[PDB]
């Protein structure tokens, strides 16, 4: 479970991202597609070349859902219910992929927020992306 | 596929007793029922709304026979799974867009099916040989992904 | 989440296991030790030879715990509370290993319950074990 | 392991600027903080009750240096990680009883640390190559488990 300190740690880290959220989301997506090519099989309809507009636009969407998660950290299921429905019944993404995406987010954050990525913040952010993942795969069956 | 001679004959011995037709259909059907999201690849197959619809679906049964036929053919070339499966690999990646994790799930579902049909005969050591075989097969189908 | 149907299927399958449970647990453990050797690193103090007393004895303890969880299927987090603290703070078994044992428990049941291990039941059992695994793993950090 | 020539030069170039002292300390330290269960192997290191305690623990820092020391050797043996790490695999399995899944955890942490340190310079292409090295190292350390 996310502890109060975790919540504080995440609201803090995510605050600095501020307007760079769409950029970091896109970057994490890109890191994911190159580092773990099997993840590309869920986006056969996307132009996946560096900096193309489908990846940019999708990046913004992922990050915004994440901002929504942070802003509603104490009530994640309700807040992310619809995304949970989408991933479970429509996209049907294998759960193993949520970890690869989460790792790439963490790498992007560590690369972009040198001062803020302390070990404790690192721990909280990881636990946090795991909680989001769980919620997003909760209705699979 | 570091498979010892003892492991190799055990796999083969057992495989002899297998009815490839009914086993492949059983395995693929269960795959679709136990891990429902693996249905996303077979929307053209018709009704998959309930367990009996899936398990009794003729296209599921026909496709399972297809899958197992290739697996068998793979059991005849244990020292060269990658070569044997290369074209199937390219296909599942470039044309069909199947996340390789699905190959690992099928393997485990296949092990349950074998266990189910052979009971006591499916000893822990024989299970251990098959686990190596299904990973190897999973790995071979994953190998040409890019 | 486990549905009414799932709950029904689990009570029925485990109901037929009955007085074999312990033996099924020992077998499950033996299957895990041979198919996934890395799991052995958590048991360096055990004699792992076939037929071992410690195995048979640990086998029974595992089975008793699943019997209790099924006995409290609608209150599992509380019923397993103790087991959860043990695995998270003393034993500290890596989460992945829970999938390995679970798989080996299904194989064991598949091998012993031909008529009851229907597709629908296989599914429910898989969800159930995934739910147990999640509870035993919920307090890791 | 299938590392591309340009991938090879990408790994090597960046490693040339890595401060083993700092980075080894950070990686091991973070491992123990982000994944608390790993602390089970280092009870004799002393106080590990808090992040500051962990990050400050000098035995943690000394052992981190040693671990990256071995990692460095691997990078000059990329074409034979298995042989280069055979002995270390044996010790981690037979004397230490470390679940290999921990190797994977360390690799990922290692990857986050390099990013934290190099920022811009740790680009997606560079990350990709390091993900492969990290996995190869992990797989080589698990190789002699039995
Ligand atoms: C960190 C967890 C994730 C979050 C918060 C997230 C969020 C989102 C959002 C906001 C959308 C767009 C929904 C809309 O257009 O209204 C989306 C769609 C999608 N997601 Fe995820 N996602 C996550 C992980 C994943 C992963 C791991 C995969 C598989 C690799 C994936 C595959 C997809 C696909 C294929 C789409 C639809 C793309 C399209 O056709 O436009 N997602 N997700
Ligand atoms: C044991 C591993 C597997 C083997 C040996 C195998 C083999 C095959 C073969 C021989 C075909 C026919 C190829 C063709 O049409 O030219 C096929 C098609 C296909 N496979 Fe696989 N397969 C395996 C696992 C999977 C699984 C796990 C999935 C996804 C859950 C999958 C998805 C598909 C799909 C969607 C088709 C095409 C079906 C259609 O014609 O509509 N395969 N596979
Ligand atoms: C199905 C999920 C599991 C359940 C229900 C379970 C249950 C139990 C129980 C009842 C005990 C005995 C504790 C006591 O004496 O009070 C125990 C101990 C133990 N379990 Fe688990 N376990 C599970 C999964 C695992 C897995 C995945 C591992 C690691 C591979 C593991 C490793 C251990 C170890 C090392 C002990 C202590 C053995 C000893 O020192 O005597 N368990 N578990
Ligand atoms: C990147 C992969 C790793 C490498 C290359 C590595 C390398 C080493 C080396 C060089 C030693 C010193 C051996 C000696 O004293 O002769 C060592 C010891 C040890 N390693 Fe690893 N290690 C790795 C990962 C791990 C991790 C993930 C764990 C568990 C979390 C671990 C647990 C231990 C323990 C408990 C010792 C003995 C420490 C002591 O002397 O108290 N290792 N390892």
């Amino acid at each position: 479970v996310l502890s109060p300190a975790d919540k504080t740690n995440v609201k803090a880290a995510w605050g600095k991202v501020g307007a760079h959220a769409g950029e970091y989301g896109a970057e994490a997506l890109e890191r994911m597609f190159l580092s773990f090519p099997t993840t590309k099989t869920y986006f056969p309809h996307f132009d996946l070349s560096h900096g193309s507009a489908q990846v940019k636009g999708h990046g913004k969407k992922v990050a915004d859902a994440l901002t929504n998660a942070v802003a509603h950290v104490d009530d994640m299921p309700n807040a992310l219910s619809a995304l949970s429905d989408l991933h479970a019944h429509k996209l049907r993404v294998d759960p193993v992929n949520f970890k690869l995406l989460s790792h790439c987010l963490l790498v992007t954050l560590a690369a972009h927020l040198p001062a803020e990525f302390t070990p404790a913040v690192h721990a909280s952010l990881d636990k946090f992306l795991a909680s989001v993942s769980t919620v997003l795969t909760s209705k699979y069956r | 596929v570091h498979l010892t001679p003892e492991e190799k004959s055990a796999v083969t011995a057992l495989w002899g007793k297998v009815n490839v037709d009914e086993v492949g259909g059983e395995a693929l059907g269960r795959l679709l029922v136990v891990y429902p999201w693996t249905q996303r690849f077979f929307e053209s197959f018709g009704d998959l709304s309930t367990p009996d619809a899936v398990m009794g679906n003729p296209k599921v049964k026909a496709h399972g026979k297809k899958v197992l036929g290739a697996f068998s053919d793979g059991l005849a070339h244990l020292d060269n799974l990658k070569g044997t499966f290369a074209t199937l690999s390219e296909l599942h990646c470039d044309k069909l867009h199947v996340d390789p994790e699905n190959f690992r799930l099928l393997g485990n579902v296949l092990v349950c099916v074998l266990a189910h049909h052979f009971g006591k005969e499916f000893t822990p050591p024989v299970q251990a040989a098959y686990q190596k075989v299904v990973a190897g097969v999973a790995n071979a189908l994953a190998h040409k992904y890019h």
